[PDB]
């Protein structure tokens, strides 16, 4: 705990500033929630193939959603936006980002390198270089320090569920990363141990189980229907022993709230 | 770029030139940092992406102000407030007159305010050195060159090992720590503090091994009493010679008892016990702080 409270407060402020428009898909004449779901699931796969951090993935989705809040994109360009965003998230977050040619290779030659480089610059300009976005993963990492003791299954399961939220713009765009993180942690804890959103976190975030309830309601549903979602890369990712096989665990039938 | 008139070239880095320039319309004197884009190969340099985005979040009187980013198809120019010179140049120019203690103390108070702000907003600077700290005509000093900075997370994770300039490089990094956080920047400012005072580098090692030897020769070779976990660090060696710590009265003779106390907390081996920028601002050393204008 050196600057832990200063940092958290500042992240709470910054997440409101990097918030995408909740209603943007209905304003995109040519792209849908379902297309967006396909895009992110693919980025999840790029993220696994290139052994990229999880935060890079989360950063890229923020970037996509903010771009699509500001510009109409045709559906044959949806993937050019996602690739440039993954590329910029990589440069921002990774010690050893993939080089640009690898970003062109993953789109399997749908676009040229020049296209990918010009999109990168268009994306920077649209975000006015505001790249240091708070993510679900950033808030979860802080919350994990309020365990006693740290539980690996709880942590992997919390990450898994925060990551599922990335796929479905409906309904996750209406919640703030810190809120999805609170839902993810409580639900993950409750699923592994039977415990509930700790009093230390209520004191920290000022989020109670009731304020977390709408999100928690949604997220529980997502957890239940996960084996039957069209997009599956996150489940397949979280069966690896790297994540303690936590996507093979069974969601509770009730939460008791 | 038309509103700007180049006055002189004041610098050069890896991705382009630095200029003193003047706004022809407002009369404002600025620094232009020109960054070439790899338009056909790698795009916008990852160091410029971090530097711009981090510096835009960092609005504090002791951090260099980024005023604008001017895009073209083929270049970025970062417009910065103009600051007279760097601390390295100022120390050098002060070979025959010395630096007044009240000026040293004011500068350190300011660097620590700049630094607490960064850390408060989850940014590690990771390259603090006199060359990277900027002074004005009026007695202010500012953190600059955010080329190696990164946004951190709580708790930190594994970040780039090849980071800090050797003389300023913290012993946890030199011993190949998996993790470093805010403490690495306090180390560097500890080194800068003693160098303002003696006006020569505290620990000018020739290499990593030699860097450690120099630190140990002054501060005493660490053990498990002073630093729980040293002997189990990846690049720790049980064959290190066991040097006795010297008196700070001898390491930094001009320094009073307060200053010695502060330097000593900034240069603590155990990163966890090394003082925060936040806490350092409360140290008695700063009770009488003023803000002298330097002779320039
Ligand atoms: N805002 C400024 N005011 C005055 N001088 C500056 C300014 N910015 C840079 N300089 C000059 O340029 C030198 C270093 O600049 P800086 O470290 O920002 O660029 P760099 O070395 O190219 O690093 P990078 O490109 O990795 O950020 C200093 O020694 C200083 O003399």
């Amino acid at each position: 705990p050196d600057y832990h409270e200063d940092i958290h407060t500042y992240l709470r402020e910054m997440e409101v500033k990097c918030k995408p428009k909740v209603g943007y898909m209905k304003k995109q004449p040519d792209i849908t929630n379902s297309m967006r779901a396909i895009l992110v699931d693919w980025l999840v796969e790029v993220g696994e193939e290139y052994k990229l951090q999880n935060e890079t993935l989360h950063l890229a989705v923020n970037y996509i959603d903010r771009f699509l809040s500001s510009m109409s994109v045709l559906r044959g360009k949806l993937q050019l936006v996602g690739t440039a965003a993954m590329l910029l998230a990589s440069k921002f977050e990774e010690i050893y980002p993939p080089e640009v040619a690898e970003f062109v290779y993953i789109t399997d030659d749908t676009y040229t390198k020049k296209q990918v480089l010009r999109m990168e610059h268009l994306v920077l300009k649209v975000l006015t270089f505001d790249l240091a976005a708070p993510t679900v993963n950033q808030f979860l990492t802080q919350y994990f320090l309020h365990q006693q003791p740290a539980n690996c299954k709880v942590e992997s399961l919390a990450m898994f569920l925060g990551e599922l939220s990335l796929i479905d713009a409906d309904p996750y765009l209406k919640y703030l990363p810190s809120v999805i993180a609170g839902a993810a942690f409580h639900l993950a804890l409750y699923t592994v141990t039977g415990q509930s959103w700790p009093e230390s976190l209520i004191r920290k975030t000022g989020y109670t189980l009731e304020s977390l309830k709408p999100c928690l309601m949604d997220l529980h549903q997502t957890y239940l229907k996960a084996p039957q979602h069209a997009q599956q890369s996150i489940r397949e990712k979280y069966k690896n022993s790297k994540y303690h096989g936590v996507s093979l665990l069974n969601p509770p039938e009730t939460l008791n709230l | 770029m038309e509103n700007f008139q180049k006055v002189e070239k004041i610098g050069e880095g890896t991705y382009g030139v630095v200029y003193k320039a003047r706004n022809k319309l407002t009369g404002e004197v600025v620094a232009l940092k020109k960054i070439r884009l790899d338009t056909e190969t790698e795009g916008v340099p990852s160091t410029a992406i971090r530097e711009i985005s981090l510096l835009k979040e960092l609005n504090h009187p002791n951090i260099v102000k980024l005023l604008d980013v001017i895009h073209t198809e083929n270049k970025l120019y970062l417009v910065f407030e103009f600051l007279h010179q760097d601390l390295k140049k100022f120390m050098d120019a002060s070979a025959l007159t010395g630096i007044p203690l009240p000026l040293i103390k004011s500068y350190l108070f300011q660097l620590l305010q700049g630094l607490a702000f960064c850390h408060s907003h989850r940014v590690l600077h990771r390259d603090l050195k006199p060359q990277n700290l900027l002074i004005n005509t009026e007695g202010a000093i500012k953190l600059a060159d955010f080329g190696l900075a990164r946004a951190f997370g709580v708790p930190v994770r594994t970040y780039t090992h090849e980071v800090v300039t050797l003389w300023y490089r913290a012993p946890e990094i030199l011993l190949g720590c998996k993790y470093y956080s805010t403490a690495v920047d306090i180390w560097s400012l500890g080194c800068i503090f003693a160098e303002m005072v003696t006006r020569r580098a505290l620990f000018p090692g020739d290499s990593e091994i030699d860097q450690l030897f120099r630190i140990f020769r002054t501060l005493g070779t660490p053990d498990e009493v002073v630093w729980p976990g040293v002997t189990s660090m990846p690049d720790y060696k049980p064959s290190f010679p066991k040097w006795a710590r010297q008196d700070f009265s001898k390491v930094v003779p001009p320094l009073d008892e307060d200053g010695r106390s502060l330097l000593s907390q900034m240069l603590h081996y155990d990163p966890n016990k090394r003082i925060s920028a936040k806490a350092a601002l409360a140290h008695p050393f700063f009770q009488d702080v003023t803000k002298p204008v330097p002779h320039l």
